[PDB]
């Protein structure tokens, strides 16, 4: 059991992350990455998620930062070599974190390069109201602003808002469609309640014809 | 300085 | 233009039905059936819907009844020869109406046979909460009761209720899932409203650095 | 007598 225990450690670490015990998430990821590396090899497609989560938690630990870069770039390669949309989106995510490492490294022109890389990938596969696109636009405007490109920084912040505003539009439509569906489901339920008496009459109508009926009725017909 | 990265984890829902 | 005008006449008649001008729906159907018969032949698969709607409106007109039978049985054949679920369900519907013609004809053992035929078909392809199954069970219990089989009549009426009750169960779940989805869509909308100020700060933060910034800032970096 | 067929068109939603 190796693929068995490796997924467990991914869960362990992911929720040590969401809880914020990061040395304990790094630990979970470092061993998952070690169980897969020693079963499939440390460039194998089976190691891509494990390495990306490992480098994600290495980036957070530096908040070493150089080990985050190795692990995220390895993940990008593993991810980009496969032509699945799931994998291409994970490649985008590895670019997003590689850009986050650049910003920690005060290397702002590369963050722009990695954030743009994430965005070009994500816009091929995601709808114009995906918060992930609001995140890349915002992270891109951060990089541009840190790099002191203030006009392109504003442009990216406004793109972020434009995505966030588009999603409030879609969500309000889905409210009206949910609450409207709810309205019709409720109306049909009452329509069906009012059918059950009329059918119960037909049942009792029949039970009386059988009580009053003798056995010869059917066989003389 | 690092409130910028918290706003990012807020723009994405995680 | 023949397939062009034939669909129009199906619409015309269908809504002369839903309005209740039945001689005007029969007229629409008789000509659609004549446009398809003289282009594809009067056993062709292209004539199945047109003949079924025609015989459906002939049955209602008798409320002649013999012409309803011809047209519905032709439709059943056209429908059953094709292995599509849409066509098999239409075959079931032709059986339902052929059974309705039997009841008008005081021929109750055949109604049982045709209603059962509808049901065996519909239970292969429909979910246990489809009102169409409540209709067949009810129409079947009518036939059984008219034929003076009172115990099987009750059985079919109770099956009808059982279907109707199952659908009230499914509809209440969909209410809770709609109104619950609505609840979460509303919550995320407010979460997104509270993001737009923080991003607008980042924009104004940047616009001030550009106002105060001169042109040499970027090119000396 | 023919209220029976109206209840059927009510059980199905048409």
């Amino acid at each position: 059991d190796v693929d068995s225990e490796a997924k467990k450690l991914l869960g362990l670490g992911q929720k040590h992350l969401v809880m914020g015990d990061i040395p304990a998430a790094v630990n979970a990821f470092q061993e998952a990455a070690s169980l897969l590396g020693k079963k499939y090899g440390e460039t194998a497609n089976e190691c891509g998620e494990a390495f990306f989560f490992y480098g994600k938690s290495l980036l957070e630990l530096a908040r070493n930062l150089e080990l985050a870069w190795d692990m995220l770039d390895l993940a990008k390669i593993i991810f980009k070599r496969q032509e699945t949309k799931e994998a291409q989106l994970y490649a985008a995510q590895a670019h997003l974190k590689l850009g986050e490492v650049s910003v920690e490294s005060e290397n702002y022109v590369q963050a722009v390069e990695e954030f743009q890389s994430c965005l070009n990938l994500q816009e091929q596969y995601l709808e114009a109201h995906d918060r992930l696109l609001a995140e890349t636009h915002y992270q891109l405007g951060l990089a541009y602003g840190y790099n002191s490109q203030y006009d392109e920084a504003v442009a990216q912040f406004s793109k972020s808002i434009e995505v966030i505003e588009n999603r409030m539009a879609v969500l309000n439509e889905q409210v009206k469609e949910a609450e409207g569906s709810s309205a019709e489901y409720k109306k049909e339920i009452e329509e069906l309640k009012e059918l059950l008496p009329e059918i119960r009459e037909k049942i009792e109508d029949a039970k009386e014809s059988q009580r009053s009926g003798n056995v010869a009725e059917l066989a003389l017909k | 300085m690092p409130k910028d990265i918290q706003l990012a984890r807020r723009i994405r829902g995680e």
